[PDB]
């Protein structure tokens, strides 16, 4: 699980 | 030249306009470009820049709720525009998740991430 | 809960509208409130967030241009809003300067602030 | 100073 | 220096630190919030000169969350100023960065804000 | 570990650091031309049992910014993690705290981030 | 300078 999507803080 | 499409190095795509009033508008997106993963960003940015070379500084947020999902949390973007032959969006970024105050200590994420207009 | 006035501990005093469609728009001002340290902000905030008593998600941005003064530079604001009897938004900020390609080693401060409905 | 100080409460 | 001593933070957490001649600290923290329980090691390093103009008196430590009872696999860096006076206090932000796989680095890093003094506040 | 030795930034800046069994970091961090007026002793502390699951270790470190010919009366804390294999690299976020005034405290803290590899540029 | 440029990745 994730707090925001990952593609928008350069990860995940 | 802040006003355009722009990707990080995953392929996340923000669209953005710059106004004349220093307003910075648009949408951010993942790479699969589907309406679940679509946000509405805000933000501001000095529309009357040194031109010396230095940077344009700017700013913007993304709260991460859409029509289709809400993870209650928001990310600010702190940077710079740097122009030239291949321009550039150099940023550091807070995340910050609602919490309960007991947890308020591990509300906020950091980080940093680079956009250049070229689709990776 | 978030619209209206809110004041950090040296009074400075940021006026605010969260619209329904999740918009941050306003101002931000010195306790003096003249003109020229009058300055746009806006940025979004979680429109339906917990209902628990956790905080609401929120940020905004400030770019220090207005008609009578450049900075060039620009802070966000990354934080959450409670609400109640005692309400407050607390914060993390983050200032960047434009600055040549030697310097942005040293572009962006970073520090905090909280904000309460009363000076 | 790097923008106005009044807006920035802490360090 | 006015450092060694034991220190509260808002949360609760006790700083037991020592500041050397040589602009070592050494001691131990006990954090009241996280995947920590009792003691860990802590290093760090302070101005031994400081400015005589009325500044703080710039320092830095880290803890990593390992001890004998768990391994939370992080470590946090407090990076901040020591201020004398009436009210004696080290003001602090910190950065908190758990080992993780590449995918989830994004992710890694808390960030925040600590102030230490002589009292344990409520 | 694998973190004992010589690692470099971009520039090519310099930092040697022992990572012991103990779970210390002790070394020192240099310009890369390594002149004594630019070195500066280095201290801090690492996961010495990290995870077995893919994870990197993490680790933290200061720098106080005086030596025997300069004092920038600051120091610089660097938090983040060792991460091995073929190309080893230690990934790091800073945060820079210069001793202000209280007036000044508000613009005391700088923060970026920086990366480390075995092999200088 | 706040510190040393080189140290930060700058200058
Ligand atoms: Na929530
Ligand atoms: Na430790």
């Amino acid at each position: 699980r994730d707090p925001a999507p990952a593609w928008a803080h350069g990860g995940g | 030249g802040i006003t355009g499409t722009w990707y990080n190095q995953l392929g996340s795509t923000f669209i953005v306009t710059a106004g004349a009033d220093g307003a910075l508008t648009g949408t951010y997106e993942s790479a699969v470009g589907n309406a679940e993963s679509r946000y509405v960003l805000t933000g501001r940015y000095d529309s009357a820049p040194a031109t010396d070379g230095s940077g344009t500084a700017l700013g913007w947020t993304v709260a991460w709720k859409n029509n289709y999902r809400n993870a209650h949390s928001a990310t600010t973007w702190s940077g710079q525009y740097v122009g030239g032959a291949e321009a550039r969006i150099n940023t550091q970024w807070l995340l910050t998740s609602g919490t309960t105050e007991a947890n308020a200590w591990k509300s906020t994420l950091v980080g940093h991430d680079t956009f250049t207009k070229v689709k990776p």
